[PDB]
């Protein structure tokens, strides 16, 4: 049994050298023998690859001593109702040297912002992780055909985490001391998250006794809503899908249930305010 | 398309470490609470005739180790995830590295926690001769 989350995506045939290969899995098939691998000397490491990793699988379900949990409960979600942001991204497709996976394209929240990232993947390298832009198409069809534009009015990622963070601390630092990202069929999403969140024990605001909700790579400190000007990553969000608590149809049929008043223009932002409205209807009637 | 380079034992261990502002804290975190250790390393198939040495550019395991791809034991390659040396390159990717026999269940973890001994090239603790 293998999983989809790390997927090579690259278009070469062969595996990798046993010394350069993560996992015995991505070995090439000439190394491998009785279950395990052969060093063969003359058949050399190759020091030029790049190897898109998908970053899609990604499951959250540890359980560690003073860690928070990002995935909460209906019922913990509705205590934190003034936390609440819808959060949906519209993604395209690696092209060319990489297929297989999807990159953000248009992140969109329930506050009615959408940003434009510039298409970025994982590249494994002979020396380490490459954080850099990748080719890509958007999906293929015409329910799409708006983000073909959108491949190249896209930000450098370093700008948009800056404002996404800068978003999240305006609209909630009088409302609530954390994020609670309201989603529907939470996987893109998630792996969107990668992006700009980072997680681990509670921590306190560097200039005051709030929660932490924000993170500075540059500084190594963490901030909350109210002192985060400069943050570039998210910190100790928590989420919850909306999918998951039976409903049957697609969101719009769903939210078209109770809901008159948010038509749906086919945008990130226009399916994150859709998923936020459902969730309150659901939760509170 | 693409071809899988994990298994779902390790989804936990890896997502959980790939989010972390501290992943090796995270790692060592995980461990103390009853999480496995990450497992789908690059096990050898050696002579066990080799050196001893701890980080060889050819399997080098002596009858008490275990030979190991190095990019299989190394946390960030793992994760896919930044280096922690100002450089941010990696020194286990395209060497091999050897495990004493009794911490192979482990081979991430006893490379996070240990060092080798820059004049002799052994492990700290673990075959280092000098004092
Ligand atoms: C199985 N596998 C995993 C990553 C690359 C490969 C390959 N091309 O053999
Ligand atoms: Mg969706
Ligand atoms: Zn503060
Ligand atoms: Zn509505
Ligand atoms: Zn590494
Ligand atoms: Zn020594």
């Amino acid at each position: 049994n293998v999983t989809g989350l790390f997927k090579d995506c690259s278009k070469v045939i062969t595996g990798l050298h046993p010394t350069q290969a993560p996992t015995h899995l991505s070995v090439d098939t000439k190394f491998k023998t009785e279950g395990l691998c052969v060093d063969i000397p003359g058949i050399p490491k190759d020091m030029t690859y790049r190897r898109l990793i998908s970053m899609m699988g990604f499951k959250m379900n540890y359980q560690v001593n003073g860690y928070p949990n990002m995935f909460i409960t209906r019922e913990e979600a509705i205590r934190h109702v003034r936390a609440w942001i819808g959060f949906d991204v519209e993604g395209c497709h690696a092209t060319r040297e990489a297929v297989g996976t999807n990159l953000p394209l248009q992140l969109g929240f329930s506050t009615g912002v959408n940003l434009v990232a510039v298409p970025t993947g994982y590249v494994d390298t002979p020396n380490n992780t490459d954080f850099s832009r990748v080719s890509a198409k958007p999906p293929p069809g015409d329910q799409f055909k708006h983000l073909i534009p959108l491949m190249y009015k896209g930000l450098p990622w370093n700008v948009v985490r800056i404002k996404i963070v800068q978003m999240l601390s305006d609209t909630l630092k009088n409302l609530s001391d954390r994020v609670v990202f309201v989603l529907w069929a939470h996987g893109f999403e998630l792996t969107s998250m990668k992006y700009f969140v980072k997680i681990g024990p509670e921590r306190t605001c560097c200039l005051c006794d709030r929660r932490a909700t924000c993170f500075s790579t540059a500084s190594d400190t963490y901030a909350c809503w109210h002192h985060s000007i400069g943050f570039d990553y998210v910190y100790n969000p928590f989420m919850i899908d909306v999918q998951q608590w039976g409903f049957t149809g697609n969101l719009q049929s769903n939210h078209d249930l109770y809901c008159q008043v948010h038509g749906n223009a086919h945008v990130a932002s226009c399916d994150a305010i859709m998923t936020r409205c459902l969730a309150v209807h659901e939760c509170f009637v | 398309a693409g071809n899988a380079t994990e298994v779902p034992a390790n989804s936990t261990v890896l997502s959980f470490c790939a989010f972390a502002v501290d992943a090796a804290k995270a790692y060592k975190d995980y461990l103390a609470s009853g999480g496995q250790p990450i497992t789908n390393c690059v096990k050898m198939l050696c002579t066990h005739t080799g050196t001893g040495q701890a980080i060889t550019v050819t399997p080098e395991a002596n009858m008490d180790q275990e030979s190991f791809g190095g990019a299989s034991c190394c946390l960030y390659c793992r994760c896919h995830i930044d280096h922690p040396n100002p450089k941010g390159f990696c020194d286990l990717k395209g060497k091999y590295v050897q495990i004493p026999t009794t911490c192979a269940n482990d081979p991430v973890g006893f490379t996070l926690k240990n060092t080798v001994c820059t004049v002799c090239g052994m492990w700290k603790g673990y075959g280092c001769s000098c004092d």
